[PDB]
């Protein structure tokens, strides 16, 4: 009961200050989250065309 | 005159208060009814009985009829520091044994009491209270943090 | 070697003593001591974390590394609560210290007024 | 031995703050806000 | 790509790192710089061509990036920054009560003040009680 009632404090410490920056910090981690997609969308395009291209190289 | 004039009377009127209230020390919530009964013959009797006096101004602010000087209070200290010797140090064994009260001294019947003294079933039902309490403290905690949570 | 942490009493794996007073910490926890406080821990004395020296130079179960993590993770909570639980004990202590102290100084100032009396009666 | 005096000293001051006996220990002002300022930083 | 460059700031398509700086640069850039001034931008030592490697991804082997947020790295990374303000939360406690347990055993006069109030009020008594 000892132990628990220092978690429980540490845990109201982690909330409130997760409160203050909780919200900035997720929406930080969607903004470089988003990056990493249209990043990957653009390397999955540029690889498509090149398997495409492969295709015209061979009927040619 | 409300500078140094009275910026002499806020600070001189707190020095006569007393130490807990200058170096903003605990003090009780309420006073306790059972910390002024005395056998009204001892010293430490008259020093109880001005001791309750201290708590009300502190407490309840209900100063004392008399009030004395700083150079009085002080005066009187100095007889005391004079006088008193043997002051002990600090060591691994007062830490045992201070440890070894906090484990050992718990309230039971209203009043606080060795534990070793009480009769078993007295026992069992003050660490009974004693852990309801702590299963209050941590209620008290977890609907707070829920609330929290939640939004 | 066995080296031990001046700020945690624990055994470290990265024993540092400062040389502003010679004790030995955690590398990290006296790098965030410093980064908090400033000074010597133990010595409270200005230091920065160039003034560190560096000293000298298993597995068993993931289920059970998980609940020795556990019972040590509720010993170190247990101990933070005895530790605020024993400081309000002892502030409770000194103030009453501190009562009885202004309590007798006031006794000895009245009695010592009273006494005057007995040199006019 | 010592043991006396603390005993009762200690008995005296639990008894002087027996109402707020049923408070949990605080969190001293200094040690919340290092442990925040830890965590902010 | 991810990486951007430290002193174009763009995100670059031709990331090469440097020995000496420990840093990222884009190739275009950095080659004039050795060409023109010899030097890195960042530390101002040498750059010569030869201290400078191509950075690369996606490789045979290279594994998936973690995007779910969890990992066991940085659980084990904030149960151990837990820790660090847990000890430095208890040592400061530990000095608190070192201080306050201290002065509290040197004051504790309490007993020779009240011998002093008995011979006190015995001097009174007896000072009194005479006429």
């Amino acid at each position: 009961a000892k132990a628990q009632n220092e978690h429980l404090l540490m845990r109201q410490i982690n909330l409130e200050l997760m409160d203050e920056y909780a919200a900035e910090s997720y929406l930080q981690r969607n903004k470089v989250m988003e990056d990493l997609l249209t990043h990957a969308e653009k390397e999955l395009r540029k690889t498509k065309e090149a398997v495409m291209e492969v295709h015209a190289n061979r009927k040619m | 005159n409300k500078a140094k004039r009275n910026a002499e009377n806020r600070v001189r009127n707190m020095k006569m208060r007393s130490q807990v209230i200058q170096r903003s020390l605990p003090k009780p919530t309420k006073v306790n009814e059972q910390a002024t009964r005395a056998t009204n013959s001892s010293a430490d009797d008259m020093v109880k009985a001005e001791m309750s006096k201290l708590l009300a101004w502190d407490v309840d602010n209900k100063p004392p009829s008399v009030i004395y000087s700083r150079e009085e209070l002080d005066a009187a200290a100095d007889l005391i520091k004079q006088e008193a010797e043997s002051g002990p140090e600090l060591n691994s064994l007062m830490w045992k044994v201070v440890e070894q009260c906090t484990s050992e001294i718990i309230l039971s019947k209203d009043k606080f009491t060795r534990i070793a003294i009480l009769p078993r079933e007295e026992q069992m039902k003050a660490l009974n209270d004693e852990f309801q309490m702590y299963r209050g403290w941590m209620n008290q905690r977890a609907k707070r943090a829920a609330k929290v949570e939640k939004k | 070697m066995s080296f031990v942490c001046g700020i945690s009493g624990e055994l470290t794996e990265d024993p540092v003593v400062s040389q502003v007073s010679g004790h030995i910490f955690d590398r990290r926890l006296i790098v965030k001591f410093i980064a908090e406080n400033g000074t010597d821990p133990i010595s409270h004395g200005e230091l920065s974390e160039d003034q560190l020296v560096s000293l000298k130079s298993s597995g068993t179960s993931i289920p059970s590394l998980l609940k020795m993590l556990q019972d040590e993770w509720d010993t170190v909570m247990l101990n933070s609560f005895s530790l605020r639980q024993q400081l309000q004990i002892a502030r409770q202590e000194l103030s009453h210290s501190l009562y009885q102290h202004d309590a007798a100084c006031r006794v000895i100032s009245r009695l010592s007024k009273e006494l005057t009396a007995a040199r006019e009666a | 031995a010592l043991l006396n005096q603390v005993f009762k000293s200690l008995k005296r001051a639990q008894d002087l703050f027996y109402h707020d006996y049923a408070q949990p220990p605080p969190m001293p002002e200094e040690n919340d806000s290092l442990i925040r300022s830890m965590k902010r930083k």
